[PDB]
């Protein structure tokens, strides 16, 4: 899921 | 015999979905949160962890074994870099950093990364450099340089390591 992918790398 | 410096990731700071090593050493993403103590240089939302030590002089080496799979970064960051809420990855935040993601290496400068054309990272060398203030990144296979930010740091830096996604880690040397 590119949505959960994108959301995940603003956790970085 | 390379003098590398002997580091350990710092659970108090970890955020509570990374999963540390039993040797606290390497850290992945988890599928959920631990229950962790509440703590003021724990990383509450941002998928950080800090080594449990600072330097604020002299010049120190490490290296980080890294996962194939998108999803890691890793660097130094200032003892100030905030811990509290979602936080902005980027140098103005005192993270200096290079990350895989969607396939390709960057240096994650600001306000756009830039592409490192340095093929596939097996292991890096970091070298702080305090006296002059830099920080390097090295290809361990051939010390191929990957990349060099030059700050006038001001305090005392961390290594850093964020792992945002499953499926990757990354592992401390020695």
């Amino acid at each position: 899921d590119n949505i959960k992918r994108k959301l995940d790398t603003y956790l970085q | 015999h390379h003098h590398m410096v002997e580091l350990t990731l710092d659970p108090d700071t970890a955020n509570p979905r990374l999963i540390l090593s039993l040797d606290l050493k390497s850290v992945r993403l988890g599928q959920r949160a631990q229950d962790l103590p509440n703590h003021p240089r724990r990383f509450d939302t941002n998928t950080r962890v800090l080594a449990s030590c600072g330097f604020s002089s002299g010049r120190h080496h490490w290296e980080v074994e890294v996962g194939s799979k998108d999803g890691w970064a890793f660097g130094v960051a200032r003892e100030s870099v905030r811990r509290k809420g979602l936080t902005p990855f980027t140098p103005e935040e005192g993270v200096w950093a290079m990350q895989l993601n969607n396939g390709q290496y960057w240096a994650v400068t600001s306000p756009e990364r830039t592409q490192l054309n340095c093929g596939h990272l097996s292991r890096v060398r970091v070298a702080l450099d305090l006296e002059v203030g830099a920080v390097s990144f090295y290809a361990v296979e051939d010390m191929r340089h990957l990349y060099t930010f030059r700050v006038n740091f001001q305090e005392r830096v961390f290594p850093l390591f964020s792992v945002c996604s499953t499926g990757t880690y990354l592992r401390i040397w020695p």
